[PDB]
Order: C-alpha cells, then structure tokens, then sequence
C-alpha cells in the first residue's frame, strides 16, 4: 500500500470469518466501502476480477480484498504496531530498486566487455607482446602465428 | 542422383583374377576417392584400400597389400579391383563405396565426410 | 558515459586496421565492411548451406612459383547438386574466399595455426602437419569480472 | 556441434554508415538548499 | 583404433524405444567414428559422420555422440525403419577399419 | 599542403567530410554531396539507465 | 629506485593460447506477477 508505506503479509489461503465470533459485520461493511470506492475511482479504468477476498495478515489484521483488473471458534488478537509493516514496505522498496540497478549494472558491463574483446582482437596483430602481458599480468614475448598466439616469459636482467 | 555399378553376379575359380568395375554416374569423377569393401556372408565388414583422385598411388589395406590392386580412369568414370589371387577365402559381396574430396587434398580426417553413396553389390563365389 | 565517449575513440581509430570484425562486433552480425575514405559501407555475409563440401588443400605454395606462397589455406568448394567446383581460401573466423588472392612473398622457417571450424588446422612449411581442437588450446581473457 | 562456415561477397556503396558522435553526459543535480 | 569392439549381437526392441548401439575403441579416436545401416537387402549407408553430425537424408531422431574410445548411436522415437544392420568405423588413421554388429532389433 | 599521394587506383569510390556534409568522389572527380545527418548510423555506445 | 630492464628470449610454439570467446550475458529474471 503505497499511500500508507506499508506492507502486510498474508498466506496464500483465503481466511473464513466464520472462525471468528461476532464476525458478521465485516463482509457487508468492506462490500458497501469497497463499492463506493470503485464507483468514484475505477468506475472507467479497470473492471473487477470475483467477489471480495478475506486474508489474514500478519500482526492480526483482516484485509478484504477486491482484485481488480485493467480495462486492457476464536478471536484474533491484533498487536500495537504497524512499524513493522512500515518497515516491510522500506525494505522491499529499497532492496526492489537497488537489485533493479545491480541486475542493470551487469547488463551493461557484460556488453561492454563483449565489445572491448572486438578491440582486443583486432589490436592484437599490431602488438601482441604489449596485450598479452597486459592480459597475463606478467612480462611475455608473443608471436601471432596464424590464428593463435605463442607467448613466452622474459626473465628480468639480474 | 549419383548412381555406382560393378560387374553382377560372379563366380570364379581359385587361381584367377575378377576385375570388377564400378560405373560412375556424374561428379565429374574428379571428387571422387573410390574405396572397396566387404564382408563375407555372415561377416561384419572389411576395408579394401582407396584410390584418390589424380589416381596413380591407391594406398591398399594391411591385409590385401599384396593382393589387391586398384585403378580408376577419370575418364571413363569407372573404377576397377582386380585381385588376381583368389585364395578361396575372397567370398564375399565386394562394395564400391566413394568419398567425396578433390585432387591435392590434405590427409586429414576433416575431409572425410563418410562414404556417402555406395554401389550394388557383386556376391562373388570362389569354388568349384 | 565519460568511458564510452573515450572508447569512441578507440573504435574511430581501430576501424582501418580491421573493419569487417570491428563492425560484426557492432552490429551483432557477420558483415563485411570497407572503408570508403569517411564512411563505413557493409554487406551482409549469407552462411555457407548444406550440400556444400568444403575439402582443405595440402600445400600452401604456388604452383611451379618458389618465391611466392599463400599465406591461408586453400579449400575447395566441392558441390553435390553438380554445379562444379569453387576453389578459393580459407579466411578468418571461418570466413571461405571465393578466390586466392591472399599471396605473400614465400618466407622461411613457416609454421601457422589456422581454423577450420571447430579444430586449428596446423601448417608447417606450407604444408599441413596435424590438428586440434579448438576446445584444446589454452585460452586468456579480456574479460574482467563484476559479481 | 557442426561448423559453419560464411561467405562475404563485396560489399556495394549501397549501404554506407557511420560511427555515432559522442553522446552528450547528463549533469545530475542532486543537491538541495 | 585399428580394432574397434560392439554392442550385443540383437538388443530386441519394439516400436518407440530409445536404444543405444554404443561401441568402443582402442587409441582414443578424436570424434573420428562413422556409423552406417544396412538391411539384409541393401548396401549400407551413412548414418553419423564425426561421431556426431547427421547426413543429408536421415531423420533428427537419430543421434550420436562420445569423443575418445566411448561412442553411442541413441535413437529416439524409432519409427518401424530401424530393424537393420549397424556399424562402427574409424577413420584416423589407414586401414579404416570397420566395427559394430548389432544385427537386427526384432 | 597537398603531400598527400597515392598510386591512382582503378573504380575509385570514397566519400569525405566537408563540414556538414559528406562529398562523394568517384574515379577522382565531384560527383554529388549528402548531408551527415542522412547517413546510416552505428552505434559504438553501450547503455546504462 | 633501481631501474629493472628484461630480456625477451624469442618465443616457440610450445605454449600456444587465444582469445576466449565471448561470454553469455545473465537473463535477470527480475519481475512479479
């Protein structure tokens, strides 16, 4: 929920209120809100997908949920915080983005060095010693003989 | 398609020569590396020896080295075996197969593509 | 975008040298490319198709000629439907000639690698040794890593 | 696998091309009063 | 290399099995093997060149593969044209010497 | 200057920045010009957004 | 410092290498239904 910063978690189970004593209200009160609700704000945009779902979140609440789609016995205990959904929405918010951005910065790096091998490969004829010790980290003397390279180590002058 | 011919049906005696031959069709013969096979019946298979375009060498087996001679014309397109021993175990269905490659070819196994198409088969017979 | 900028110039400037496989790596497809003084003008390069036999010559050296030697391989074209025999060479990445007009003058002490696609056909005074698979030679990297 | 091989004919004038000029470098203005 | 070892004789099989005439080698033979087909009233014919590439005219449900000493011929979907005769051959180095049995699956 | 020669080749084909524009020269005389902003472009730039 | 100069013995075919193909690039499957 992008306007409350907050992010409840429930199964993937639908929660019978019936469960509950003295649950009568919820269904007709969450149908009577949601319909005014879609009336003065989806009535054009989108188009609704069943009746109302009833989840149970985490930390003992009840969300009654309408899906919506594009025109294209016991009691439940609830805690005194919501601070943990609020950190639950920041967290996803923010680990969202940022594996958005790492997954992008791979991408781009990968093309790039995917086109610095076409560099490296046509420079090589032009001096093949300099590229292959700085490819090998190491001092070489390397011959194009054909289509390979033969490398060979040069010892410092003592 | 190319189509490869021997001889037919023979029956020799021991102590003579076959000279089967082995019509060509197209290809121009000179993409041919005509090699001689069989296998007696109730045999696997054997190798006979391969003549190579520019035909003068035609390396033979290790078994019928002594034995076995083959040619071929590039003119005529045909390809000829003659054995010319016939040491009573030369009984078999003696095949002309052909690889594909050209004149001045390396030898290396990159150029064969297998003996693609093949002939008839002779069913010679060495008795009396 | 300050390194790509930078790397424009490398590319600017290697073009002469290579042009065919500096604009297959652009493009993403095998071309061929000429400099035509300013600009760039390339050709799509079609894959070699089936009934085709593509048979690698023994020797490198001209006929009769001792001092003058290919420098690639020579391959003929051997064709199944009949329509005779393409002789040219072997070029680069796999790259066949239609003609021989790579000579170079006969040096001495000659040894070369050569691919023939998944193997390095070996020359050793302009005639063939021996080959390897690709998959066998050793291999360095130009590739620097981002886990 | 099996190799392939390509065959480039010439090219033609036909299709000439160019290298792009150098992209220009978004100046960020993060930073606040 | 120069001799080249088999299969069992039949390996029986029925209409839609998935069966391997897997033969084997003496000097590691670099993906150098060739298979072959005939049936009792033929001439054989090229089935796998390079001990893995197909020939013009055989159905993709023909396989093959193996790189040293250890080469299989696995088919898969074998449609009622697979009742032959099959064999090995080396080409590395001269005489090519020629494998498999592997009579007929009935 | 005019120090740069060059043995007169044969089906001479190339085209050349004059400012703006790009001037053909075929078999060494004028032929036509085109403008830089009409020519095919390839890209050497890799993304990052 | 003191300055180190080498000696480059001419090469041979011993040690033979290339440039290593171009690696695939990670299809990051990022996305909800």
């Amino acid at each position: 929920m992008k306007t409350l910063s907050t992010t409840f978690i429930s199964e993937t189970n639908e929660f019978n209120l019936n469960q509950i004593h003295l649950s009568q209200c919820v269904k007709e009160e969450a149908r009577a809100i949601i319909n005014r609700i879609y009336t003065t704000r989806y009535n054009s945009s989108h188009v609704r997908t069943g009746d109302i779902q009833t989840y149970l979140a985490r930390g003992g609440f009840v969300v009654v949920f309408q899906p919506l789609l594009s025109n294209s016995n016991r009691t439940i205990t609830t805690t005194s915080s919501v601070e943990f959904a609020m950190l639950q929405f920041t967290y996803d918010h923010i680990q969202e983005h940022v594996n958005e951005m790492l997954a992008r910065i791979s991408s781009s790096w990968c093309q790039l060095q995917n086109r610095e091998r076409a560099l490296w490969s046509g420079l090589f004829p032009i001096n093949p010693s300099a590229l292959a010790s700085t490819i090998l980290d190491q001092r070489v003397k390397a011959r194009i003989l054909g289509d390979v390279i033969s490398v060979s180590n040069c010892p410092e002058l003592g | 398609q190319v189509q490869l011919v021997q001889s037919g049906a023979e029956v020799k005696k021991p102590g003579s020569s076959v000279k089967v031959s082995c019509k060509a069709s197209g290809g121009t013969f000179s993409n041919f590396a005509i090699s001689w096979v069989r296998q007696a019946p109730g045999q696997g298979l054997e190798w006979m020896g391969r003549i190579m375009p520019l035909f003068v060498t035609s390396t033979y087996a290790q078994k019928f080295q002594g034995r076995v001679t083959i040619s071929a014309d590039a003119s005529t397109s045909t390809a000829y075996m003659e054995l010319s021993s016939l040491r009573s175990d030369d009984t078999a269905m003696y095949y002309c197969a052909r690889d594909i490659t050209a004149p001045g070819a390396a030898p290396t196994p990159l150029n064969f593509y297998g003996m693609d198409v093949w002939g008839q088969g002779t069913t010679v017979t060495v008795s009396s | 975008c300050q390194l790509q900028n930078r790397e424009r110039a490398l590319w600017s400037g290697l073009f002469p040298i290579n042009p065919s496989a500096l604009a297959s790596t652009i493009l993403d497809q095998r071309v061929k490319a000429r400099i035509l003084g300013d600009v760039i003008s390339v050709s799509n390069c079609p894959e070699l198709g089936s009934d085709t036999r593509i048979i690698l010559q023994n020797s490198m050296r001209v006929s009769g000629s001792t001092t003058r030697c290919y420098s690639r391989p020579l391959i003929s074209i051997v064709s199944l439907n009949g329509s005779g025999t393409v002789e040219g060479q072997l070029g680069t990445d796999n790259e066949l000639i239609m003609s021989r007009d790579l000579l170079e003058p006969c040096v001495a002490n000659h040894k070369r690698y050569f691919l023939f696609g998944h193997h390095y056909v070996y020359y050793e005074d302009y005639r063939y040794v021996r080959e390897i698979a690709v998959h066998d030679v050793g291999m360095i990297s130009t590739y620097v890593d981002l886990n | 696998t099996k190799p392939t091989f390509y065959v480039c004919p010439p090219p033609t004038g036909s299709t000439i091309v160019r290298l792009e000029p150098p992209r220009t470098c978004p100046d960020y203005h993060l930073g606040k009063n | 290399d120069i001799q080249m070892t088999q299969s069992p004789s039949t390996l029986s099989a029925s209409v839609g099995d998935r069966v391997t005439i897997t033969c084997r080698a003496s000097q590691t033979i670099s993906t150098w093997l060739a298979w072959y087909q005939q049936t009792p009233r033929k001439a054989p014919k090229l089935m796998i060149y390079k001990a893995s590439i197909l020939e013009n005219g055989v159905p993709s449900r023909f396989s093959g593969s193996g790189s040293g000493t250890e080469f299989t011929l696995t088919i898969s979907s074998l449609q009622p044209e697979d009742f032959a005769t099959y064999y090995c051959q080396q080409y590395k180095s001269y005489p090519w010497t020629f494998g498999q049995g592997t009579k007929v699956e009935i």
